[PDB]
């Protein structure tokens, strides 16, 4: 949980 | 309304500096996040306010309320997830 | 949301689509696991709504997005209309949600967590991005 | 309602109280008939959720009131949570309601009614009497 | 939160005149009253606005928004029963 | 419908 295989670009 | 799925990065506030804003409306099962020239607004309720924690993005806050012209300039209010997760927990376990 | 910007397709996996049979995004809800949605009590969902996962523009045509039915709505008996607290319901659905690369589940706290005031995060919605 | 005054006890009776499993006063309806309730989409109400007929004091123990149960939420596809327009949602009860002295429907217009600015009508509910 | 039901009579405004409170966040499936030192309040919501028409109460609003404080001075929002008794109509009908 | 078996009194 809580881990995108696509991360988020602030 | 954007077709376009919105992000945004907010500090969370305590109750206290947020009853500053938001008097008595703010209760125990509330947190407060904004007033840093970002809002939620119309159509973003019921959505996560997301902290990560040790490497994890985790759920503390579901958009509820705030202001009725989503200013900027004030806190968002959400619901308190910890507060309701024993309820959550009890919710799956039992169906 | 007022001010934020949009967000990389399919970078927040929980983040799901609430919409009425009309196809109006109505509510957001966030994916705790394939079988359970998380939204707000005030959102008043039904059991003809219908919950849209993996999708990033609303009006793309080419998005393989799960629209997913839900089976029962599980309102938080100790929500307050009066006052919007503990404003709070689950929703378990019929068919349960495909995880993949863009549909996944968030995390919850410990009623034990402590989050600080000061900590940056985030927030994600299809909300109005102007009033 | 504030500044209202105490109703003649069962005087308006297709007046329901909404209230979750916990007991919690959290809407009203009209009953629109013996087998159907009329209230506001942004209500989210649930299957969970009980349906009281013909009651006149939350807090009387002596109420022959009619705790009714809903089958299903009919959401008004055209409601807009974004502007809460088009607010109505319909319930549909699994035990028709027993009418009586006390328990009664309401009339509709006719999509082809006029009701002029002015006119005085009639609000009811056990709404907060003070803000 | 009162335990005994509450009743009070209210004039019925035009939008015209009610934009002029609440500007462009009245509708088209909206109508306002009030704003005579009364108003609906949290936990009204849903309930029925009756006029008497012929002989007979007939549902012409439901207690939908306003004021967060609840303000006599303010005119209450109701749903307008008559833009969406068609939708009713055919609901019944079907089910 | 809409006649109540008691009088609203307002
Ligand atoms: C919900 O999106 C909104 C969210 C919101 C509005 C205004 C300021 C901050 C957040 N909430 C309400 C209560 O108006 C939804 F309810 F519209 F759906
Ligand atoms: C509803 O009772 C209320 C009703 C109301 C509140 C404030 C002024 C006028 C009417 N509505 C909202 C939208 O706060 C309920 F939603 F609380 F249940």
């Amino acid at each position: 949980c809580g881990v995108p295989a696509i991360q988020p670009v602030l | 309304t954007p077709d376009r799925l919105q992000q945004a990065s907010l500090p969370l506030l305590s109750n206290t500096n947020c009853k500053k804003y938001w008097g008595t409306k703010i209760k125990d099962a509330m947190i407060c996040a904004g007033a840093s020239g970002v809002s939620s607004c119309m159509g973003d309720s019921g959505g996560p306010l997301v902290c990560k924690k040790n490497g994890a993005w985790t759920l503390v806050g579901i958009v509820s309320w705030g202001s009725s012209t989503c200013s900027t300039s004030t806190p968002g209010v959400y619901a308190r997830v910890t507060a309701l997760v024993n309820w959550v927990q009890q919710t799956l376990a039992a169906n | 949301i007022v001010n934020g910007e949009e967000a990389v397709p399919g970078s927040w996996p929980w983040q799901v689509s609430l919409q009425d049979k009309t196809g109006f995004h109505f509510c957001g809800g966030s994916l705790i696991n394939e079988n359970w949605v998380v939204t707000a009590a005030h959102c008043g969902v039904t059991t003809s709504d219908v919950v849209v996962a993996g999708e990033f523009d609303q009006g793309s045509s080419s998005e393989k997005i799960q629209k997913l039915k839900i089976a029962k709505v599980f309102k938080n008996s100790k929500y307050n209309s009066l006052t919007i607290n503990n404003d709070i319901t689950l929703l378990k659905l019929s068919t349960a949600a495909s995880f993949s690369q863009t549909v996944s589940a968030v995390c919850l706290p410990s009623a034990s967590d402590d989050f600080a005031a000061g900590t940056t995060c985030v927030t994600t919605g299809w909300g109005l991005t102007r009033y």
